[PDB]
């Protein structure tokens, strides 16, 4: 629910810092 | 320090990682 | 409770972009 | 443990804001 | 692309949906 | 306002108290 909304926007977070100038599909 | 090495020029994934205990 | 205070951290957030120049008030 | 991390990462901007020039030593459980 | 709209001047949210799929 | 005086330096604990209700 909202538990998995606010866990996916630490995600979106750590895919931008983890995945550098690659970036990422969300 | 952390900032003074990263605040301007992006420090990567290996570089944040001398900042760990 | 906890996850209602990391909730509401995000929702101010939101509020912030969302609500731009007309601002919001939030209160527990 | 997902909701531990979650909260540790608040946590870690919590004692950023009220350490100030203190600064905080951060360790997991 | 985002950085050189969004970063040199505020992007509503309509001009951010611009970039969504 | 609230940037013109916390966002041109940083406020104190007290002085980002003077924004709650
Ligand atoms: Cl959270
Ligand atoms: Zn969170």
């Amino acid at each position: 629910f909202v538990n998995q909304h606010l866990c996916g926007s630490h995600l979106v977070e750590a895919l931008y810092l983890v995945c550098g100038e690659r970036g990422f599909f969300y | 320090g952390i900032v003074e090495q990263c605040c301007t020029s992006i420090c990567s994934l290996y570089q944040l990682e001398n900042y760990c205990n």
